[PDB]
RNA sequence: GUCCGACUUUAUGUCGCGCACUGGUUUUCAACCGGAUCUUUCCUUCUGGCUAACCUGUACUCCUUGUGGGUGCAGGCGAACC
């Protein structure tokens, strides 16, 4: 409901049972889970897309509950986390298509307000994630490194 | 965004009694509300109450018995001397024969006459009486 | 064979709870091949009202999951060989200090080492063949602290009389009176 | 109204409302104080001896005087099954 | 620090009124004569293994610490020698029975010893004026790096 | 109204609210083991299941995208688990 | 225990607020703050002190027989203190 950039105040989420351990009914292993997540992460999908097709597919429901850990983690600690957090990296997309769309046709202002409101989104993440860490303090977002970073 | 979720806590637990309800459903149930409330049951103005586990920040949901007239918090809990306990009670409690200041001490959350026979006192939470 | 399988073995009952865990073994083919590897860590006794008792068999959790594989079996085992004793498999978690302020820093005591989390580990580890399906907490007009465990209507048979058990020895790990729930 | 030597200084202690515990003002002329007749065992209203009720007139103005009621119907056992404590 | 030959300017940096003969048949280092400053801190290895002059240095120089002792953090080293260490810190109005933040700018003269980054929170001493402004040493540099502690991460 | 048990709703009352908004925040969601008209083999699947979920078994989709639940594929049999 | 008053020129008893001041408070009681403690529950903890202290136990009991209490020094009680 808080929806920074839009007064729309929906709630659309998702409830995760209160079972924190793995359903009775399960009969895969944790192991087998972790290598079939570090080959599924071979094949470049994104940890979201892995848990999504592992929901689909598979009687994985979360991966922190069957293997005591959480996608993300299990990729760092394999050493096939990506450079550029997958949430980032798909804000860069977006703003790099907009920015294209944008010089392309240039009277769309619209377009423009989106690109600015997408701009202030990702300076604000890459701010927290720089207070984390997960980035170098010299990261920075403007608009041909921006470009590069698309690549 | 929600930001002193014992606030929240109280201001239902205002409106649920004013309308005359006798249960109220507390949504965000931290260490503060379940302290608050044992003082105030203590004290009386509420029934056998409940938490429940929700494996996320649980939930609370008391029982009334019609006994409290207005409950309230100060949100910015204020730095209150030994001393300005007087103030505060003079501000806020209709009359000293009975009422109570809760305040956070030293020794935890505690009615301003426990603070003054303790001999103690912190920042100040709410009033109840 | 029991001296191998407690670590150090004073208290004779542990020896025969040892003796009947090696009278176990010896149904080969379906409770053993994997079984010999299960040390303990000094079983207790918990009095019981009503004339029972319960005795308290401390993993070592390293591989506690191995005891929740086989432990319906061996549970059952035991309780029939053990006339009017009930019988327990309880981890033993290392609970360790609050870091006051004024005691020196002793590297981030772990939340898997606290005291609330042990004791709902414990919780979990007291009914094993059913799960906690939720939880409850409430305080009666005195002042004292009682807790509610909803447990699973289904699959509750694996009980069906143990509930004083693990009430009385809960309450003599901790104090706190407890009482369950089955939902409908 | 306990003065110091121990005696009643108010001046008749006022009730409170038996559906919601709240009192019931001088010229609060909404609250209604309601007597159910006594029961038998054949069937017969004992006369003089009744249960007496008093709903405030706050509660009345909700419209959930008769729901409080029924609470009370089926708590002092003058009512069966009428009302369900969990909804 | 002084960076690099501390035998650097027009003049001789000697550690004043200390003589190392050169007619000894050692050929021992030199006399590097030092001090423990007090109050119960530990002169940093650096500072008696250290070949810096640093006539200021409370640790092998001829100022003394004594009086008040700030806690603060390093906020801007670029000048030579010295550091600037803000003080951040709360005021109370009583008016509103309310606190305001405040911050105040102390610079100090740091050691060759002692190794400074921007960010660094720092005990400071008081100590016999050094300049214009500075009126303080450093004595101890608590977070060296702090969060700065890992560079890298590669399971 | 005005006197409820806030700790014991009606199992209607209760699954008649929404989720998120129930005692306990629980999924509506299930899974099930849905086999495909053509092997007998087992395949589990997300009740709501985004992508075309396929058997590895052969390529004969079983589920279709949709807002809310999957379609299924008109000759498989599902199973409740 | 001490004793205050109706009781008045002055003393005892009687009867009074059920004690005008000194007292045990395990007759319960109730608080109302504490302190030490055992709970898989440390209180900076050592390095020596000094051992303040007895787990010492040594020569042995000075005492009705009974550890009520003593002349007493190698391991070893450390917050009682440096
Ligand atoms: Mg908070
Ligand atoms: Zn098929």
């Amino acid at each position: 409901m808080g929806r920074m950039h839009s007064k729309g105040k929906g709630m659309s989420s998702s409830a995760i049972p209160y079972s924190r351990n793995a359903p009775a009914w399960f009969k895969g292993s944790s192991d087998g889970v972790v290598e079939q997540i570090i080959k599924y992460a071979r094949k470049g999908l994104t940890p979201s897309q892995i848990g999504v097709l592992l929901r689909d597919a598979h009687g994985v429901t979360q991966a922190k509950v069957i293997t005591g850990n959480k996608i993300l983690r299990i990729l760092k600690s394999n050493g096939l986390a990506p450079e550029i957090p997958e949430d980032l990296y798909f804000l860069i997309k977006k703003a790099v298509s907009v920015r294209k769309h944008l010089e392309r046709n240039r009277k769309d202002k619209d377009a423009k307000f989106r690109l600015i409101l997408i701009e202030s989104r990702i300076h604000r993440l890459a701010r927290y994630y720089r207070t984390v860490s997960v980035l170098p303090p010299n990261w920075k977002y403007e608009s041909a490194t921006a470009s590069a970073l698309v690549n | 965004t929600r930001t002193s979720v014992l606030a929240d806590a109280l201001n239902a637990i205002n409106n649920a009694e004013k309308t005359g309800k006798r249960q109220v459903l507390i949504r965000p149930s931290s260490k503060v509300i379940i302290k608050f409330l044992q003082v105030m049951q203590k004290h009386g103005y509420i029934g056998e109450f409940e938490y429940i586990d929700d494996h996320r920040s649980g939930k609370i949901v008391v029982q009334l018995n019609g006994r409290l007239n207005k409950c309230g918090v100060i949100s910015p809990r204020f730095n209150v001397k030994i001393a300005d306990v007087e103030k505060w009670t003079a501000n806020l409690l209709p009359a000293r024969q009975f009422g109570y200041v809760i305040l956070t001490t030293s020794a935890g959350i505690m009615d301003h006459e426990e603070a003054h026979r303790k001999h103690v006192s912190g920042k100040i939470l709410g009033f109840v009486y | 064979p029991q001296a191998k399988i407690l670590s150090q073995a004073p208290t004779e009952l542990e020896l025969q709870v040892a003796q009947a865990f090696i009278d176990l073994e010896n149904n080969s083919p379906e409770l053993k091949a994997d079984l010999r590897a299960l040390q303990f860590k000094s079983i207790r006794e918990i009095e019981v009202a009503g004339g029972k008792k319960a005795l308290a068999v401390f993993v070592p959790v390293p591989s506690l999951a191995a005891y929740h594989k086989v432990q319906i079996k061996l549970t059952r085992e035991l309780e029939k060989k053990f006339q009017d004793r009930h019988v327990i498999f309880l981890a033993e978690r290392r609970i360790l200090p609050k870091p006051s302020r004024k005691s020196r820093q002793t590297q981030k005591r772990p939340r898997s080492r606290t005291l609330t989390a042990v004791h709902d580990k414990i919780l979990e580890d007291l009914v094993f063949p059913t799960e906690i399906v939720g939880k409850r907490v409430r305080y009666l007009v005195g002042g004292n602290k009682i807790q509610k465990i909803l447990l699973n209507s289904k699959d509750v048979q694996h009980i069906d009389n143990k509930l004083e058990s693990f009430q009385a020895v809960y309450n003599k790990l901790t104090g706190k009176q407890i009482v369950f729930e089955i939902p409908s | 109204m306990e003065n110091d030597k121990g005696q009643l200084v108010e001046l008749y202690v006022p009730r409170k409302c038996s559906a919601t515990n709240r009192i019931i003002k001088a010229k609060d002329h909404s609250s209604v104080q309601i007597n159910i007749a006594q029961v038998d065992e054949e069937g017969r209203a004992i006369p003089g001896e009744y249960v007496t009720y008093a709903l405030s007139g706050y509660i009345r103005a909700r419209g959930e005087a008769d729901d409080s009621l029924n609470r009370l119907a089926q708590q002092d056992g003058l009512l069966k099954n009428v009302w369900s404590y969990s909804r | 620090s002084t960076e690099l030959t501390v035998q650097s300017e027009r003049a001789f940096q000697k550690q004043p009124h200390i003589f190392t003969n050169p007619k000894a048949k050692a050929n021992r280092k030199t006399k590097r004569w030092y001090k423990n400053v007090g109050l119960g801190f530990k002169t940093p290895k650096t500072a008696i293994e250290g070949s810096y002059i640093d006539k200021k240095c409370p640790f092998t120089g001829l100022v003394s610490i004594r009086g008040k002792i700030l806690t603060g953090t390093v906020v801007s080293t670029r000048m030579h020698r010295t550091i600037v260490i803000r003080r951040d810190y709360l005021h109370y109005v009583p008016k509103y029975n309310r606190y305001e933040k405040r911050h105040k700018n102390v610079p100090a003269h740091v050691s060759p010893a002692f190794r400074v980054q921007v960010g660094d929170i720092v005990t400071v001493g008081q100590c016999r004026p050094i300049s214009k402004t500075v009126r303080f040493n450093v004595l101890k540099v608590a977070s060296a790096t702090g969060k700065a502690n890992k560079q890298f991460a590669k399971f | 109204v005005l006197v409820q048990d806030l700790l014991h709703p009606t199992a209607a009352s209760e699954a008649r609210k929404h989720k998120l908004k129930t005692l306990v925040q629980s999924p509506r969601s299930h899974f099930l083991d849905v086999k495909c008209p053509g092997c007998l083999n087992i395949t589990t699947v997300f009740s709501h299941a985004q992508t075309a979920v396929t058997c590895e078994s052969c390529s004969t989709v079983l589920c279709t995208p949709t807002g809310g639940k999957a379609k299924l594929s008109e000759g498989t049999s599902f199973r409740r688990k």
